[PDB]
Order: C-alpha cells, then sequence, then structure tokens
C-alpha cells in the first residue's frame, strides 16, 4: 500500500540526485596542489586520568579543553602551559561526551546514566557546582554540544535528538526520526542548523527554530560514530565502521568524498575540521589518528603515539592545536 | 502506524533545491584555498608566533 | 620570572593532581559486578538480599573488608553493543538465568522458547571479544519454581533429546552441564554457578569466592608467573 | 701455577656472565619495560645489588692471581663495604619478593591495597637502609694489613678478636642464610598450597601443566639458593673450628665455595626476569 508509495519515492529522491551530480569532488581537484607529506609533533602530553578517556572539546578562546573519561572525573585542562584548572567529580561513572560552552560558563557532562548534567564554572565561591540537571531520555546519552550559553543540544539512545532550555529543564524540540541509535552531532557555525549520525547509517539534518527533518545521507553502511561540520556549515563528515570517513553536501545532498584504505579495516570514532577545512583528522581504532586531505581523499599524515583507541578528537577554533584523546588515559596536542 | 509520518516526512525531504555538484564543490575548493594562510597545520607558522614550545 | 599566577596554576595542577591521584587509588580497590539477566530472571530478588534514573541502576555494598560495585544495565534496552565496551575491565560477571522457563512461551512471540533466548543471551556474553577474559557467574535463579514445575510436567519440552530423569537434582546437573559448555574458551576462563533460593548470604559467599578468585588470577598475572 | 689459572679463570668468567646478566636486565628493565609493578621495583633492586656485588670479583682475582695487592686501603675498606652491603641487600630483596607473593598469593584482600608501587619503594629503600645499618661497621673495621711480605684485605675487631669474630660470623651465618631459608621455605610451601588449592589451575590437563611448572620455577629457585649458599657457610664454620690443614685442594674448595655465592648472584637474573613472562613479551616484541 503506502510503503510501496515510500519507496518509490525513494527511487524519485535518488534518480533526481543522481540527474543533479554530474561531476565528483575528486575530477575537479585534480589540479590543486597537495599538502605533500604534513608531519605533527606532540608538543603537549597531558596526563592525570586514570581510566579510558571516551570525549573531549575544545574551547572558543582556543586556550582551554575539558575532557571525559571513565574514572567520573571531568578535568579541564589548560593546554598552553599543561595545567588542570578544574577537577568536576561526577555523580555518573559512565560518560559518553562532553561539552564546553562557547562562552566557557558552562561545562556539561553525560553518558549511561541518562541526565544530561550541567555545570557551573564561573561561581562566586570559585568551586565547580552543578547548575541543572536534564532529564527526559530514556537511552544513553552520547552526544551534547553546546548551542549558545541557554540552550544545548544532546542526542542520545532513545533515537531522538533533543533541543533544551537551560533555565527550564524542558525539551523545546525533539528529533524524531532516526530508526537507529543516534551518536554524535554537530552544529552549524552559525548555530541555527545541526546535523547527527545514528546507527543505521543515516545522516539526518534539522532545524534549530522548528524542528523539521531536511535532508537525508544514507552512503554509509554500518554506523555512524562521529560527525563535524565543514568550517563554511555547508558539509560535513562522518564516521563509520566499515573504515570508511564520507563528506556529505547540505546544497548537493550527495556523497563527495570516501576516505578509505585498503589495509584500514578498523572503525573511526572521531572526526574533526581544522580551521580552514583542508585537513580533517579522524581517530580510529588501529592505534593511530589519520590525516586526510579533504580535497584529495589521500593520506598526508599520520598522527600516531597513541597505544590504544583514539576515542576523540578536535580540532581547536583558530588552527593552532589538534587534541586527541585516546583509551591509555592520555591526551596529546600536535602542531 | 509510523508509515504515514514516514511517507509526509520523505515528501518533504523530497521537494527542496539542490544545486550542482560540481558548483558546490567549486564553492568547497574555493573556501578551502581562501583560508589557506590562517591555517597554521597547512602551513607551518615559524616558532615565533607558535603558542606551543618547549619551556 | 613567573609572578603569582603561575604559581597559582602550578598549585592548582599541583591539588587536582593530588585529588586524581587519591581518588583513583581510592577506586583501583573497588571490584566491578556487571549484572546481566533478561526481565523475570531474579534479579530484583537477588539484590534484595545484599541488605548490609532510567537506565543504569547503581548499587554498592563492602562485605568482609571487600568493595563490591554492582552495575544493573537492565534500563537500558537499545543496543548492548554501543555501551558494552564501556565496561571493560569489570572484575566479574553475575548472569542469571530463571530456570522455570524450560516449558515458557512467550505471549509476544509464540516461538521465543525464553530458556534457549536465555542460552543465546549467555552466549553472547560469554563469546564477546570485549569479554573473553572475565569469570562469568551463573545465577539460576528460581529452583522452586522449576521444582514444582517438574514434579508434574516433562523436561523434554527444552532438550527433547534429553531424558535421563524427571527430578530435580539430575534436571539441574543436565541443564548447568549442558550450560556451562556454552564457553567456547575454557582454558582461561572459568564460569561458576551458584543455584540461588537459599534467603541467607550463600550468594554473597559464592561472589565473594568468586571475585577472591579473580583476584589471585589477577595477582598472579602481575607477578610474573601466570 | 695451573691451579691460580683456573681460579682466575672461573673468578672472570662468573664476573662477566653477571655483569652481562645484570646489565642486560637493566637495560630492558629501563628502555623495553618499566618499574610500573612491584615486581619491576624489586627485579630493578635485585639486579642493583647483584651488578654492585659481583663487581668486585676483579679485586680478589689480582689478590689472588700472581701476588700482592698493590690497589690501596681506602680502595679496600669501599671494596669489603659494597661486597658485604650489595650481596647482603640482594638476599634481603630476594627475601622481600618471596614475602611479596605470599602475600599476593595467600591473601589477596590485602595485596590489593599492599602491592603499590610506592609501598615497594618504601620497603626496598628501607632494605638498603637495614643493609646499610650493618655496611657502617664493615666499613669501620675494614683495614689493609702488610704481613708474609704482601698485602690483603683482613677485617680487623677490637681486643678480643675472637669475640667479635664471632658474632660477625655468626650475625653473617644466621641472618644471611637460616633466616632466608626459613621465610622463603615457609612462604612458598604456603603459596604452593594456595595455588594448588585454587580453580583456576585445576581440572584440565593444560592448567594441571601450569601449576606444575609454576611449582617447578620455584622448587628451581629454592634449590638454586640451597646448593648455591649451603656449602660456603659450612666451609667457613669447620674452618672456623677446626684446624684444616693448608693444601691444594684446600685452595680450589676455598675459592669455588666463595664462587659458589657469585654464581647464585649471576644466576639470578635468569631465573627472575627470563622466567617471568612480561620479561618474555618484551623480548617477543623484538
Ligand atoms: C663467607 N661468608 C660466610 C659470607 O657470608 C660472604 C662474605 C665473604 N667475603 C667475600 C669478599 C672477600 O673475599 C673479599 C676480601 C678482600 C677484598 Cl679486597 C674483597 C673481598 C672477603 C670475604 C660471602 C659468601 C659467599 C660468596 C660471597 C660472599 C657474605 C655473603 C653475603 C653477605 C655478606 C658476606
Ligand atoms: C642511604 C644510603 C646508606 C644508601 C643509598 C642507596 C640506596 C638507598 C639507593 C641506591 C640506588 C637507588 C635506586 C636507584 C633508582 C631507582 C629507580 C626509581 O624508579 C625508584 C627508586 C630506585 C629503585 C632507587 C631506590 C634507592 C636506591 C636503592
Ligand atoms: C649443597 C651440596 C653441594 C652439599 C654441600 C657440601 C658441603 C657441606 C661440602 C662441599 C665442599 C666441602 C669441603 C671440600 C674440601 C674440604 C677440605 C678438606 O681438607 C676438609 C673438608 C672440606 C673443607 C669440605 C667440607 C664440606 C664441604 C664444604
Ligand atoms: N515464587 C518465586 N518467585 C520468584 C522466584 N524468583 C524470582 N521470583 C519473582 O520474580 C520477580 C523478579 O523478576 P523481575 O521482573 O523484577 O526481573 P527484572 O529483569 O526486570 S530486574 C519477583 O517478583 C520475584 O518474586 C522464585 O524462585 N520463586
Amino acid at each position: 500500500q503506502l510503503r510501496q508509495e515510500a519507496e518509490q519515492l525513494k527511487n524519485q529522491i535518488r534518480d533526481a540526485r543522481k540527474a543533479c551530480a554530474d561531476a565528483t569532488l575528486s575530477q575537479i581537484t585534480n589540479n590543486i596542489d597537495p599538502v605533500g607529506r604534513i608531519q605533527m609533533r606532540t608538543r603537549r602530553t597531558l596526563r592525570g586520568h586514570l581510566a579510558k578517556i571516551y570525549a573531549m572539546h575544545w574551547g572558543t578562546d582556543s586556550r582551554l579543553l575539558v575532557s571525559a573519561s571513565q574514572d567520573g572525573k571531568l578535568i579541564i585542562w589548560d593546554s598552553y602551559t599543561t595545567n588542570k584548572v578544574h577537577a568536576i567529580p561526577l555523580r555518573s561513572s559512565w560518560v559518553m561526551t562532553c561539552a564546553y560552552a562557547p562562552s566557557g560558563n558552562y561545562v556539561a557532562c553525560g553518558g549511561l546514566d541518562n541526565i544530561c548534567s550541567i555545570y557551573n564554572l564561573k561561581t562566586r565561591e570559585g568551586n565547580v557546582r552543578v547548575s541543572r540537571e536534564l532529564a527526559g531520555h530514556t537511552g544513553y546519552l552520547s552526544c551534547c554540544r553546546f548551542l549558545d550559553d541557554n540552550q544545548i543540544v544532546t542526542s542520545s539512545g532513545d533515537t531522538t535528538c533533543a533541543l533544551w532550555d537551560i533555565e527550564t529543564g524542558q525539551q523545546t524540540t525533539t528529533f524524531t526520526g532516526h530508526t537507529g541509535d543516534v551518536m554524535s552531532l554537530s552544529l552549524a557555525p552559525d548555530t541555527r542548523l545541526f546535523v547527527s549520525g545514528a546507527c543505521d547509517a543515516s545522516a539526518k539534518l534539522w532545524d534549530v527554530r522548528e524542528g523539521m527533518c531536511r535532508q537525508t545521507f544514507t552512503g554509509h553502511e554500518s554506523d555512524i560514530n562521529a560527525i563535524c561540520f565543514f568550517p563554511n556549515g555547508n558539509a560535513f563528515a562522518t564516521g563509520s565502521d566499515d573504515a570508511t570517513c564520507r563528506l556529505f553536501d547540505l546544497r548537493a545532498d550527495q556523497e563527495l568524498m570516501t576516505y578509505s584504505h585498503d589495509n584500514i579495516i578498523c572503525g573511526i570514532t572521531s572526526v574533526s575540521f581544522s580551521k580552514s577545512g583542508r585537513l580533517l583528522l579522524a581517530g580510529y581504532d588501529d592505534f593511530n589518528c589519520n590525516v586526510w586531505d579533504a580535497l584529495k581523499a589521500d593520506r598526508a599524515g599520520v598522527l600516531a603515539g597513541h597505544d590504544n583507541r583514539v576515542s576523540c578528537l578536535g580540532v581547536t577554533d583558530d588552527g593552532m592545536a589538534v587534541a586527541t584523546g585516546s583509551w591509555d588515559s592520555f591526551l596529546k596536542i600536535w602542531n | 502506524a509510523q508509515a504515514r509520518k514516514l511517507v509526509e516526512q520523505l515528501k518533504m525531504e523530497a521537494n527542496i533545491d539542490r544545486i550542482k555538484v560540481s558548483k558546490a564543490a567549486a564553492d568547497l575548493m574555493a573556501y578551502c584555498e581562501a583560508h589557506a594562510k590562517e591555517d597554521p597545520l597547512l602551513t607551518p607558522v615559524p616558532a615565533s608566533e607558535n603558542p606551543f614550545r618547549e619551556k | 620570572t613567573l609572578s603569582a599566577e603561575d604559581k597559582a596554576a602550578v598549585e592548582r595542577s599541583k591539588m587536582i593532581d593530588r585529588n586524581l591521584r587519591e581518588d583513583g587509588e581510592k577506586a583501583a580497590r573497588e571490584v566491578k559486578l556487571l549484572l546481566l539477566g533478561a526481565g523475570e530472571s531474579g534479579k530484583s530478588t537477588i539484590v534484595k538480599q545484599m541488605k548490609i534514573t532510567t537506565g543504569i541502576v547503581e548499587t554498592h555494598f563492602t562485605f568482609k573488608d571487600l568493595h563490591f560495585k554492582m552495575f544493573d544495565v537492565g534500563g537500558q534496552r537499545s543496543e548492548r553493543k554501543k555501551w558494552i565496551h564501556c565496561f571493560e575491565g569489570v572484575t566479574a560477571i553475575i548472569f542469571c538465568v530463571a530456570l522455570s522457563d524450560y516449558d515458557l512461551v512467550l505471549a509476544e512471540d509464540e516461538e521465543m522458547n525464553r530458556m534457549h533466548e536465555s542460552m543465546k543471551l549467555f552466549d553472547s556474553i560469554c563469546n564477546n571479544k570485549w569479554f573473553t577474559d572475565t569469570s562469568i557467574i551463573l545465577f539460576l535463579n528460581k529452583k522452586d519454581l522449576f521444582e514444582e514445575k517438574i514434579k508434574k510436567s516433562p523436561l523434554t519440552i527444552c532438550y527433547p533429546e534429553y531424558a535421563g530423569s524427571n527430578t530435580y537434582e539430575e534436571a539441574a546437573a543436565y541443564i548447568q552441564c549442558q550450560f556451562e559448555d556454552l564457553n567456547k574458551r575454557k582454558d582461561t576462563k572459568e564460569i561458576y554457578t551458584h543455584f540461588t533460593c537459599a534467603t541467607d548470604t550463600k550468594n554473597v559467599q559464592f561472589v565473594f569466592d568468586a571475585v577472591t578468585d579473580v583476584i589471585i588470577k589477577n595477582n598472579l598475572k602481575d607477578c610474573g608467573l601466570f | 701455577m695451573i691451579t691460580a689459572i683456573t681460579i682466575m679463570a672461573l673468578y672472570s668468567i662468573v664476573c662477566v656472565v653477571g655483569l652481562f646478566g645484570n646489565f642486560l636486565v637493566m637495560y630492558v628493565i629501563v628502555r623495553y619495560t618499566k618499574m610500573k609493578t612491584a615486581t619491576n621495583i624489586y627485579i630493578f633492586n635485585l639486579a642493583l645489588a647483584d651488578a654492585l656485588a659481583t663487581s668486585t670479583l676483579p679485586f680478589q682475582s689480582v689478590n689472588y692471581l700472581m701476588g700482592t695487592w698493590p690497589f690501596g686501603t681506602i680502595l679496600c675498606k669501599i671494596v669489603i663495604s659494597i661486597d658485604y652491603y650489595n650481596m647482603f641487600t640482594s638476599i634481603f630483596t630476594l627475601c622481600t619478593m618471596s614475602v611479596d607473593r605470599y602475600i599476593a598469593v595467600c591473601h589477596p584482600v590485602k595485596a590489593l591495597d599492599f602491592r603499590t608501587p610506592r609501598n615497594a619503594k618504601i620497603i626496598n629503600v628501607c632494605n638498603w637502609i637495614l643493609s646499610s645499618a650493618i655496611g657502617l661497621p664493615v666499613m669501620f673495621m675494614a683495614t689493609t694489613k702488610y704481613r708474609q711480605g704482601s698485602i690483603d684485605c683482613t677485617l680487623t675487631f677490637s681486643h678480643p678478636t675472637w669475640y667479635w669474630e664471632n658474632l660477625l660470623k655468626i650475625c653473617v651465618f644466621i641472618f644471611a642464610f637460616i633466616m632466608p631459608v626459613l621465610i622463603i621455605t615457609v612462604c612458598y610451601g604456603l603459596m604452593i598450597l594456595r595455588l594448588k588449592s585454587v580453580r583456576m589451575l585445576s581440572g584440565s590437563k593444560e592448567k594441571d601443566r601450569n601449576l606444575r611448572r609454576i611449582t617447578r620455577m620455584v622448587l628451581v629457585v629454592v634449590a638454586v639458593f640451597i646448593v648455591c649458599w649451603t656449602p660456603i657457610h659450612i666451609y667457613v664454620i669447620i674452618k672456623a673450628l677446626v684446624t684444616i690443614p693448608e693444601t691444594t685442594f684446600q685452595t680450589v674448595s676455598w675459592h669455588f665455595c666463595i664462587a659458589l655465592g657469585y654464581t647464585n648472584s649471576c644466576l639470578n637474573p635468569v631465573l627472575y626476569a627470563f622466567l617471568d613472562e612480561n620479561f618474555k613479551r618484551c623480548f617477543r616484541e623484538f
């Protein structure tokens, strides 16, 4: 009945996408100069975690980051001089995500405890005290990104993303539509759109204001473990488990690039873009981080030096750092 | 009962304007080459202004 | 050459380091017990005898100067795969199986055959790439329920290839024997079984013995012997 | 003539294998693996004591290769001090490794919070301190004597040399032989009983084979210590009691009994590092 209508409309969408595709990204970028053999060295080796790190988030001031690991400690890291500004004892020992606000006055954490904790950083007493305890998900939290100082957008294991009003603790918008466990979301540079990836290998972009889903991208096979917008806000890249990173387009709505290698069979758990956007760094699962030229789909460098899985990755807002975490309680910053 | 709302969601996703891949990829390449001087990763800045240096 | 701000930063990071070190030293003695089991297995009954959020339920109890932490995952129902590697170093598993559902038929599937479903769950937990060296304890909870279930009903509903007896002892021994060979790696992994239903501290004593045996194995691994 | 050649040859071969073992152990335990665990700290301390103890072998080889010892007096004092210090500390760390293993197996709850790196560090620096507590009288009583037209390193006592010599010989016979043997046998026997009685080493052919080879290597360690430490103490006790006539056989047997302790000190790295599986994994990666 209606399922045949849905299938024929999917076929029409695919036909329109194929008719709208006339040149791949790699064919027109054959005449640009590559970045050569790029090499980066570990300038700082941040240490002090005693468990497996799962997430890290940078700051807009390009100096302070945060890191969340399995021991229930949230360490605020000063990258310049390898210092620890704050330590937050989390009630939940299980965290898969951590957020750092653009204002820098709020740090968030969440995970398998089904609660998005929000911590106040700039209190008058100096100590870090929890401000608002968000609730309303029936699954494990997996990503949280600060839209602004009063709005936070989270993804969870109940197959729905959610936009939150922090001062009320309510979900103003629920982003239903995922036929699978959504794990990673990233916000646009103009903070009005965001796109996420789920276990059903779908990349669904949403609207913050009204909640409608605009586009879907189902080019991947296994799942989507990571996602990160391009600096211009008109593209993004997605991690997976089938040893592939794929670039997706907001305006053309296709798959552009395939960042895959023959010998690579492991998964990707973190992706982030540089300030220019030509450099896409992916935290793989074969105990190293990789450099992917985002305009050529070739490997230009390797950020090795990790003895375990590179769970989280983040490029700072001014291009002056590449801070990657790992499962062996280490964060390291590359230049 | 989700088949109906899946149909409305899919038909709302279908009728959107899509530009050609050549123009969009050219725009992506133009944004990459227009910020190449602001990226210390691609072009390594000298140590006189690098904020991560040994003690 | 550094002024008060760098001295304050150095002392702040030193204090954070002492707090982190003492908290990691305090939590290094903790024993992690991933409790498991499907619905109506007896997990709520066996967390009632240890008197001494939407997803993960945390309970803490100490016994003979050793600390146990219990990670019930019954709230989470999305994907065991996407958070089962988040434990990765639990001391022992407290997997439970109901023995009364040898003859039970599911009201929502009509052919699922619940005891075989528990067999698939136990096989997936045992033969996991993340859990290949940890000990897995079986708590076959319901004893009296399948006692007066097999007092009248046969035992060939679950295993038509089994006919040795119809009484409690041989049936229980047979099902434990065919349940412990689900372990495809018994060379360096051990599975225990207690059969539960004591209304006493016998389950606590069983997990105490299993945890101390795992700690003995860990100390042998640390001593460069085993 | 030939006997001095063989004594010099055995001292030289024992010294070179001792330095090679207790330097390859050092190189591995610094570069390949680190001192994270308590066992690595103990093995490193044992390597220190054994490497510094066997370094005094060329001093004795030039004491008896061809005659006199023109090295000096303060050099004699420091050589006697480092020998009686480092062998004593090697024995003490050999004992505390056994106590650590008995703690690890028989008392697991206490072994969770007792086998920290800090506790191992403070215990073995306390062992070096307790060795130094008897090493200072060794430095005080060391001297250089010139008799029979030759230079030799005696150990002068007070005016009653018999009483002080008796107390020193009893203290080095009891606190370095009969106390290590007793504690090592009690601790390792209780450990072997608990290892036989555990579930992970019983119920299968391979697990019983692992238990048997663990007991075999424990027996090898204790048997090597006994066979390389009993004859020297019996030799010195009976040369203190009765007047053994000087002959070639006495010289050869005396130098064998001296060299047996250094044979123990040079067999300790191959019995405590190559036997452990962590160093086996460290060698397997290269
Ligand atoms: C004989 N017994 C009972 C020991 O206990 C002894 C000490 C013997 N010591 C060795 C060095 C010496 O030969 C020497 C003379 C002159 C110079 Cl310039 C330099 C060195 C003088 C005699 C020992 C036994 C077996 C092997 C090695 C030593 C020992 C063991 C453990 C701790 C303390 C003492
Ligand atoms: C105090 C006087 C009498 C003697 C001093 C000698 C002793 C105490 C010294 C000499 C060599 C030292 C060791 C040298 C190096 C290390 C490695 C380090 O990772 C832990 C400490 C440790 C293992 C030291 C412990 C103390 C030590 C054994
Ligand atoms: C552990 C094994 C080797 C058994 C121990 C054997 C001990 C007790 C043996 C081995 C070498 C022996 C010595 C060898 C030679 C002599 C010279 C002789 O004129 C008197 C006996 C005397 C001094 C022996 C005493 C006993 C002795 C020290
Ligand atoms: N008579 C009898 N009853 C038993 C026995 N074992 C368990 N129960 C009951 O089983 C329910 C727990 O199952 P529950 O739904 O909480 O599981 P869960 O996975 O959601 S935590 C409890 O009400 C128990 O009285 C038994 O031997 N005899």
